[PDB]
């Protein structure tokens, strides 16, 4: 079922990378597309990067165009966010969550997409 | 005669793809004793018209 | 890739008060839906109205989403201090962006 585990972030200097990971346990791993949303303490949502359920497919925002590079262990069945590139400009905390609109879909083209699983985030804090 | 009919037989397989695009479950209904009897429970999934394509 | 929330929705406690989250061509006249979500003061959001117009669990009548052609907008009812609370809605672009968002909004 849904038993997200958000983790990953870092208390740094700007100028580096870092790695993130979500697990879900006792489910479809790979039976999901999960997607990225941070927080500016005090700010409101911002997508970061979508993945396939293999992470055949990914996009990301415009906010951190190509610079995290999302990707996930498929047979151990994590997720791994290789934030690349970190600066103060993105000092903010992060979540994690996927779309469910599944059930049936009654088109060609979607409705959209949901965000319905949330954790903890992750602690980022990149700066002296 | 125009009371047979015509077999005709082709060269080159001619593709043809169907399908039925739907999650649909099994209910079992006990009509007992130890007979059971497997309804369509729901359909989930892409609700389109099951179909088949052909190359044109 | 920003939804006209209102900064700040107003109804004393029991007022109706209605949102009015519009965006373009491009998000709500692109044919998705509006999926609000509530936000508590200092929890994380959640799903009130997915499909721009349908409740979830937990989420009172009074609580209930509609889109309208290139508007949508969500109502709530006998607004009170349980439902004093922020909504952030957030859709589809059909130019350039995936998750539109609207500004925010708390009673
Ligand atoms: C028999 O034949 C029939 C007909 O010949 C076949 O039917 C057709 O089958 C296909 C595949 O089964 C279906 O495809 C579905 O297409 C819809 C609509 O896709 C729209 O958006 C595409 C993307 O556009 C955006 O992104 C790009 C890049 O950023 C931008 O440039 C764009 O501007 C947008 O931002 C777009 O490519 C599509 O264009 C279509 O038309 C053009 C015309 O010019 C073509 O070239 C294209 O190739 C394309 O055909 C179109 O505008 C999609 O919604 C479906 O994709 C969903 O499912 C995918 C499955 O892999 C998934 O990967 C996608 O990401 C997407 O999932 C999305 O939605 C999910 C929620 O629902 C999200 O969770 C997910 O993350 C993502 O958000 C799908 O690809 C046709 O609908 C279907 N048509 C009909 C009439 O039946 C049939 O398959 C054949 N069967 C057999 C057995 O032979
Ligand atoms: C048709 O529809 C059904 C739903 O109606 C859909 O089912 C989902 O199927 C996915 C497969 O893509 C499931 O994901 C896998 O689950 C593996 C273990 O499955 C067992 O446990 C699942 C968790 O539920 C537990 O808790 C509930 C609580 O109430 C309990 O009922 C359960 O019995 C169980 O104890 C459970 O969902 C699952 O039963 C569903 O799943 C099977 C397929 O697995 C599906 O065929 C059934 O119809 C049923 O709906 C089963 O009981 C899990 O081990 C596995 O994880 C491994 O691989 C992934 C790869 O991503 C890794 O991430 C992971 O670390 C492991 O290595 C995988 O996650 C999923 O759980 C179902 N439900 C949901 C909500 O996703 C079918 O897939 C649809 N399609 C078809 C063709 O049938
Ligand atoms: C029923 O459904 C099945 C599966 O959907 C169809 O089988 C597919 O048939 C198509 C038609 O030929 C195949 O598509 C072509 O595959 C060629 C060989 O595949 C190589 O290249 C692809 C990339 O396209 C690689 O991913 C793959 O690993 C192979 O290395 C390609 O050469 C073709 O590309 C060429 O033509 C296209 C024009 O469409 C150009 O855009 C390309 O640039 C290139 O010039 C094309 O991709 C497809 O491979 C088959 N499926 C599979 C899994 O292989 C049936 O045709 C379908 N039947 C009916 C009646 O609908
Ligand atoms: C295959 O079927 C055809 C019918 O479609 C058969 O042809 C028919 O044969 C009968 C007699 O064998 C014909 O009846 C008579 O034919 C003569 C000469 O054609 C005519 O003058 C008479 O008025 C009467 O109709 C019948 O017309 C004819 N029909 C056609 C359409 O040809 C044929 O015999 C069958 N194959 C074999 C091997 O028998
Ligand atoms: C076929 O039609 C029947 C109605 O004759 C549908 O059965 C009923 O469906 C509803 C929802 O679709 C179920 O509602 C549930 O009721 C319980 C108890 O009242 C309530 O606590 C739940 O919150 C929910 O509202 C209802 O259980 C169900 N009844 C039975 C006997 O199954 C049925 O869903 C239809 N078939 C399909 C495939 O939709
Ligand atoms: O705009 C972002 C959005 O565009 C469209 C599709 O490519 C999606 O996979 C993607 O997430």
């Amino acid at each position: 079922d849904i038993r997200i585990a958000e983790s990953g972030g870092g208390l740094v200097q700007p100028g580096e990378s870092l790695r993130l990971a979500c697990e879900i346990i006792e489910l479809g791993f790979r039976r999901a597309w999960t997607t990225w949303v941070r927080q500016a303490p005090g700010k409101g949502l911002e997508w970061v990067a979508d993945i396939n359920e293999d992470g055949s497919e990914k996009k990301y925002g415009p906010s951190v165009t190509g610079r995290f590079t999302i990707s996930r262990d498929n047979g151990k069945n994590l997720v791994f966010l290789q934030m690349n590139s970190l600066r103060v400009e993105d000092t903010a905390t992060y979540y994690c969550a996927r779309e469910a609109y599944h059930l049936v879909y009654d088109d060609r083209i979607p409705r959209g997409n949901w965000f319905d699983p949330w954790g903890p985030g992750t602690l980022v804090t990149v700066s002296s | 005669n125009n009371a047979k009919n015509i077999l005709v037989q082709f060269n080159t397989p001619v593709q043809i793809n169907c399908t039925r695009p739907n999650n649909n479950t099994r209910k079992s209904i006990r009509i007992g004793p130890g007979q059971a009897f497997y309804a369509t429970g729901d359909i989930i999934g892409d609700i389109r018209q099951a179909h088949c394509n052909v190359s044109k | 890739s920003v939804l006209t929330q209102p900064p700040s929705v107003s109804g004393a406690p029991g007022q109706r008060v209605v949102i009015s989250c519009t965006g373009s061509r491009s998000n709500i006249g692109a044919g998705y839906d509006v999926h609000w979500y509530q936000q508590s003061p200092g929890k994380v959001p959640r799903i009130i109205i997915y499909g721009s117009n349908s409740r979830s669990s937990g989420v009172p009548a009074r609580f209930s989403g509609s889109k309208s052609g290139t508007s949508a907008s969500l109502a709530i009812t006998g607004l009170q201090a349980e439902d004093e609370a922020d909504y952030y809605c957030q859709s589809y672009d059909t130019t350039l962006t995936a998750s539109v968002f609207g500004g925010g909004t708390k009673v």
